[PDB]
RNA sequence: AUACUAAAAUUAAUAAUUAUAGGUUUUAUAUAUUAUUUAUAA
RNA sequence: AUAUAUUUAUUAAUAUAUUAUCUAUAUUAGUUUAUAUUUUAAUUAUUAUCAUAGUAGAU
RNA sequence: UGACUGUUCGUCAAUUAAAAUGUUACGUGAGUUGGGUUAAAUACGAUGUGAAUCAGUAUGGUUCCUAUCUGCUGAAGGAAA
RNA sequence: AUAAUUGAGGUCCCGCAUGAAUGACGUAAUGAUACAACAACUGUCUCCCCUUUAAGCUAAGUGAAAUUGAAAUCGUAGUGA
RNA sequence: UGCUGACAUGAGUAACGAAAAAAAGGUAUAAACCUUUUCACCUAAAACAUAAGGUUUAACUAUAAAAGUACGGCCCCUAAUUAAAUUGAAUAUAAAUAUAUUUAAGAUGGGAUAAUCUAUAUUAAUAUUUAUCUUAAAAUAUAUAAUUAUAUUAUAUAUUAUAUAUUUAUAUAAUAUAAACUAAUAAAGAUCAGGAAAAUUAAUGUAUACCGUAAUGUAGACCGACUCAGGUAUGUAAGUAGAGAAUAUGAAGGUGAAUUAGAUAAUUAAAGGGAAGGAACUCGGCAAAGAUAGCUCAUAAGUUAGUCAAUAAAGAGUAAUAAGAACAAAGUUGUACAACUGUUUACU
């Protein structure tokens, strides 16, 4: 069937796997959160 | 026709200028799930009662 | 398919300016208005002296614009309390200017 | 199916309501401006339409005028503001072509609108009331008051008719009674003079209205032969 | 479906007369009721007192006041710090609320210049942070002091 | 103009970047100010920084009130009374004669 | 006659001859009731 | 029912024009229908649109 | 011209005066079809310890193009007549 | 079985190279599986014809693509990476 | 087939993306915007309310109004599940960390009061899914307390007249169409045996927090590169007719489109009809054509006994005897493979 329509937006999956907290709350999720900031990236997270 | 001053394709969105951008910008109260609850700090009195009301302290 | 080469200038210039049919050619069908005075097509009919015959119909034969009792009787006042000023969007705005994308038709030139 | 009538690029059902609509429309109104493919198709349903209610209104066999004034109903939309047309065709349309042997409207031709260049046309009905009840000056018979206005610029120029204008106002007193034909011209010439802010004397209109019709009504056929012909009708050896 | 072997379906039921029962309703509306013009609502009918509290949002019963009307800047000067220490404390609280009314009629003109002129004049912000410079102020005494 | 803006202070740090442009190009903004501006409210002079504003009196050599000579113009040699600051392209406002 | 072209017919309104398209009239075709009948008077 | 002329005595009637063939309550909760109740809430004639050109017979 | 076969071929039936032999990229897929042939799936016989394989068998199974030049079919304009 | 059948069904068996849970054999029903036969039906065909709509064509507005060493870009025979 | 920028050719060519429009006036500025009328399309939707989503795109800056009584979130409670959290020494492990127990979080779920409108706080004491069958009786029609047939099996609130505390409530008795449909107990068939968690009185008390609320939401306002014929959850979805949410019209609503106007060449796509043949076509009946009820009867061989076969083919009853909407409805047989319903190669 028809592709590309990969992406069903909703806001409780995408903050609660992607956001701050989601992230911020894990060794692995921390450290990805200060390699952005390193990088100086204005946007942290979801 | 939408715009009757833009008779032919131009480009123009149906609304507004741009359909990409940033989407990392913080949540607002307007925006989310029926159950989402940002709050404006402007509440801090009373207690939420078991029945789901409140009551005034 | 497609083109093997490109197309010189001298092959894309005689392919369409070449021709006789692709050129467009002199209007020489045009007469002087027996009404109007000015310069028209031959066969055709004036659009101005159409145009001010049409505007003798119309204001001769306009109705009445409906203006409802109500309305007139209320002061100054009322009316700002009761029907306020309103803002209008970009879209709205635009709109209203009508004369950046909508124009008259043009005065013929005289012939003598 | 094929030459009968102009396609339209349309559906024939589409095809039949477009042409009653306009045809209707163009009773309602006097004049209606439309595509040239649209107003020549519209004037032959419209013709027509007015023929069957002569007929009707002239026979004298119940049958054929009961058959046509349910035909008139065919070809028509009673609705909305046509509702009382009906009437409206047998009491003012029809009675004023009962002398006229077809050609109750005209197509006249306009420039091209700049969006499309698509030919634009003119479809009026001839003969159309110039006064009204009211002794105001209504819709219809554009080529009247083009003439007039025709008259009226020779006569501010100083300068005398052209054969083209004298033979159309022609036309037009065929069928129209001298008084009449006198009373609508005048009346023209006053609306128009004054559109045009130019000086309106009824003493001297009336003289120069007289002197018009006094032409056109006047019985002077033999002119002789106008340029010398280069060929001479000589009788065979 | 509708065949054309269908018959037609047999008639509802209908009470007899000597049994329905008469309607508790007898008379109705009129038939004789017309449609009139609406009739607007008048303030003549109003009696808004020239008392009324929120006058003191307005200054002089002005809509928006005009450069003459507003205190120029030459004529005037912010509390200093040692001036407010002079000041007993129901006398600053009387300073800070005027402050604040003030402020508040600024804010009401600035927002309606700013969001229909549009004019950058800005003569009611500077003055409206010339009192807010003041309100820090005594927020500075009354701390020093206590 | 109805934005809300003045009421509130969203977008703190693209406020301050726009703000706080490089100094290298300046040029780049003073084309696009003085080409989109009347002629009857530009001045050919360059403007100044809040840190480049004079403050102090000392800097400001002439307070308003005093006779100046002008020189280096059109106006080379006339005698004229400055009235009031710039306060933008830290200039001093002349009066008729000027 | 024809994709657009091109070809062909008419553009008469006068001292006399000329119908290109639409409309109108006549005749005819088609459709389908009609002698139990259509128009008239005596 | 409204409006304009005439008759009669602003009532009633004739002529003309325009408008409408509604609505509301009861039959045990909701919807539809039916009947009774309230009002003035009509029958005929000829059209029209949609259903593959709705479909068949002709042409 | 038919029946059989993916078939060109070939056998057969009924006709004709005859049902000739080749070349044209065994003419012709930017003209059509695609039954055989081959790729992914599957099974049978044989080979191999197997993974898999077959001058084997069987069912199923994706192509596209708006024509610049040459050439050709029709129609025009310019021209030196 | 057809006018005629390399296809289908029944039967015979030097089974190149079947065979019993890599199950053997015969059924009823089921199957958008594959092959074959009969009745009706038809534009599949003999043999194509007429009609309707959206394109194709013309006029107005907007306006891509693969491709492109440079081109002043004909036929035949011969020659030649 | 070098990287980046600018500009050419294809070329003013293909295309402008399911489509009905017309006149008059705003406006001697309009095919494209607004209004009026006519016509048409969608109408168990292209309508009305919503959920999620989103550059607020809305009828807009003077802008989306909640004590609760069908108003949701918020709050109490938990499921699946999650947790740098808790347990000389909980256990294990090169680190990271994993495991078990607690605690906390986590809706897609549960949470008394209510138009005769209602009161949530503090203190003290003690329910998987599924049907309403048969008999009976009342009442009715033909017949004679017996018999045949028949709507009904239970509630939903109005009127009249009586008895109780005294015109507020209850009770009694009588009257009052049919077809669907709704929530509540009732009764009962099968195995596939059908969630977790958070008391009553007595007194006192309530000045009612914060957030959501526009419009689009079978789409020009979300996911699809596009104002993309694709994907997107829920409830009504007028009537007429029907077994039906099928099919036909359409009351009301909405709507008729960033392409228009002419002739419709050859040719292409989607449809309608076609004489005489009727598979000769073709690898191959691919495609197309073919329906003599849709209700009530009737219905063979074989067979695993299952109207499996079977909606059997042919056939009959109901006006049809020349036809006249749409939808449902498209034969029989032999063989190979597999018991059957199902799953598979998103995109050969
Ligand atoms: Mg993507
Ligand atoms: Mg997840
Ligand atoms: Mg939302
Ligand atoms: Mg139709
Ligand atoms: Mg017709
Ligand atoms: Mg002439
Ligand atoms: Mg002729
Ligand atoms: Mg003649
Ligand atoms: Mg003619
Ligand atoms: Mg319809
Ligand atoms: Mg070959
Ligand atoms: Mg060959
Ligand atoms: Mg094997
Ligand atoms: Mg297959
Ligand atoms: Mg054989
Ligand atoms: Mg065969
Ligand atoms: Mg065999
Ligand atoms: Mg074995
Ligand atoms: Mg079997
Ligand atoms: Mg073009
Ligand atoms: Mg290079
Ligand atoms: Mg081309
Ligand atoms: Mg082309
Ligand atoms: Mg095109
Ligand atoms: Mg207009
Ligand atoms: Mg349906
Ligand atoms: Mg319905
Ligand atoms: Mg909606
Ligand atoms: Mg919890
Ligand atoms: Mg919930
Ligand atoms: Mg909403
Ligand atoms: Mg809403
Ligand atoms: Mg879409
Ligand atoms: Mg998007
Ligand atoms: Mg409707
Ligand atoms: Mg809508
Ligand atoms: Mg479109
Ligand atoms: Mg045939
Ligand atoms: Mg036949
Ligand atoms: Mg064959
Ligand atoms: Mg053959
Ligand atoms: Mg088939
Ligand atoms: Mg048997
Ligand atoms: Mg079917
Ligand atoms: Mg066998
Ligand atoms: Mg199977
Ligand atoms: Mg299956
Ligand atoms: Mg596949």
């Amino acid at each position: 069937k028809s592709r590309g329509n990969t992406y069903q937006p909703s806001t409780l999956k995408r903050k609660r796997t992607f956001g701050f907290l989601a992230r911020a709350k894990s060794k692995q999720g921390s450290k990805i959160l200060k390699r952005r900031k390193l990088k100086g990236r204005w946007f942290l997270s979801h | 026709l939408t715009r009757p001053w833009k008779k032919y394709r131009d480009g123009e969105l149906f609304y507004g200028l741009s359909k990409v951008g940033n989407k990392r910008v913080p949540l607002t109260t307007k925006q989310g799930n029926k159950t989402m609850y940002k709050g404006t700090r402007a509440s801090g009195i009373g207690r939420h009662t078991k029945f789901g009301g409140y009551v005034i302290n | 398919a497609v083109p093997k080469k490109k197309v010189s200038h001298q092959k894309k210039r005689q392919k369409l300016y070449g021709p006789g049919k692709k050129q467009l050619k002199m209007i020489h069908h045009l007469n002087k208005c027996p009404s109007c005075g000015h310069y028209k097509r031959a066969n055709t009919l004036c659009m101005y002296c159409v145009g001010q015959i049409s505007h003798i119909w119309k204001t001769h034969t306009a109705k009445e614009e409906i203006k409802p009792r109500q309305e007139e009787e209320l002061s100054e006042l009322d009316q700002r309390v009761l029907y306020p000023g309103r803002r209008d969007t970009k879209y709205t705005k635009d709109l209203k200017d009508k004369d950046n994308y909508l124009e008259r038709r043009v005065r013929t030139l005289k012939k003598d | 199916t094929v030459g009968i009538a102009r396609k339209l690029s349309r559906d024939k059902a589409h095809r039949d309501a477009l042409l009653k609509n306009l045809a209707c429309q163009l009773f309602q109104h006097e004049s209606i401006v439309s595509t040239h493919a649209k107003c020549k198709e519209a004037s032959r349903v419209a013709e027509r339409i007015i023929t069957w209610t002569k007929r009707a209104i002239t026979t004298s066999n119940s049958v054929a005028q009961a058959e046509l004034k349910s035909q008139i109903q065919s070809q028509l939309f009673l609705a909305g503001d046509n509702r009382k047309l009906m009437k409206r065709l047998f009491s003012e349309i029809a009675p004023r072509y009962l002398e006229r042997p077809g050609g109750y409207t005209r197509v006249l031709r306009l420039e091209p609108r700049a969006n499309d260049s698509a030919p634009q046309s003119v479809l009026e009905l001839v003969d159309s009331p110039v006064m009204s009840e009211s002794h105001t000056v209504n819709r219809g018979n554009l080529k009247m008051w083009l003439l007039v206005k025709s008259v009226i610029n020779d006569d501010a120029n100083q300068l005398p008719h052209n054969p083209l204008t004298l033979q159309n106002l022609h036309k037009v007193a065929k069928f129209k009674a001298e008084a009449q034909l006198h009373g609508e011209i005048m009346l023209i010439k006053q609306v128009l003079l004054k559109e045009m802010s130019l000086p309106y004397d009824e003493a001297l209109e009336n003289e120069r209205t007289q002197a018009l019709l006094k032409e056109v009504y006047s019985s002077s056929l033999p002119k002789k032969t106008k340029k010398p012909s280069s060929y001479v009708m000589v009788p065979r050896p | 479906a509708r065949t054309k072997f269908t018959k037609p379906k047999p008639k509802q039921p209908v009470l007899p007369k000597d049994k329905i029962r008469p309607p508790t309703q007898l008379t109705h509306h009129s038939n004789n009721l017309r449609i009139t013009e609406p009739i607007p609502p008048t303030t003549s009918n109003l009696r808004c007192p020239d008392d009324h509290p929120l006058w003191q949002f307005f200054s002089n019963k002005k809509f928006i006041r005009s450069a003459d009307d507003l205190p120029p800047s030459s004529h005037i000067r912010p509390w200093s710090i040692p001036e407010l220490r002079h000041k007993s404390f129901n006398d600053l609280h009387s300073l800070w609320y005027n402050c604040l009314r003030e402020q508040n009629v600024l804010a009401r003109e600035n927002h309606l210049l700013k969001n229909i002129v549009g004019s950058t004049h800005d003569e009611f912000s500077e003055l409206s942070n010339s009192i807010r410079t003041t309100m820090w102020q005594i927020r500075h005494v009354l701390n020093e002091r206590e | 103009s109805g934005s809300y803006q003045h009421l509130s202070n969203v977008g703190s740090r693209v406020m301050k970047r726009l703000g706080n442009r490089p100094k290298n190009f300046l040029p780049h903004s003073e084309k696009f100010i003085k080409k989109s501006t009347p002629e009857f409210m530009k001045s050919d002079l360059k403007e100044v920084d809040e840190k480049t504003s004079f403050k102090s009196e000392k800097e400001w050599k002439f307070i308003p009130g005093d006779r100046v000579v002008v020189m280096s113009g059109a106006s080379k040699g006339n005698i004229a009374v400055i009235k009031s600051f710039d306060k933008r392209t830290n200039s001093f406002i002349l009066d008729e004669n000027g």
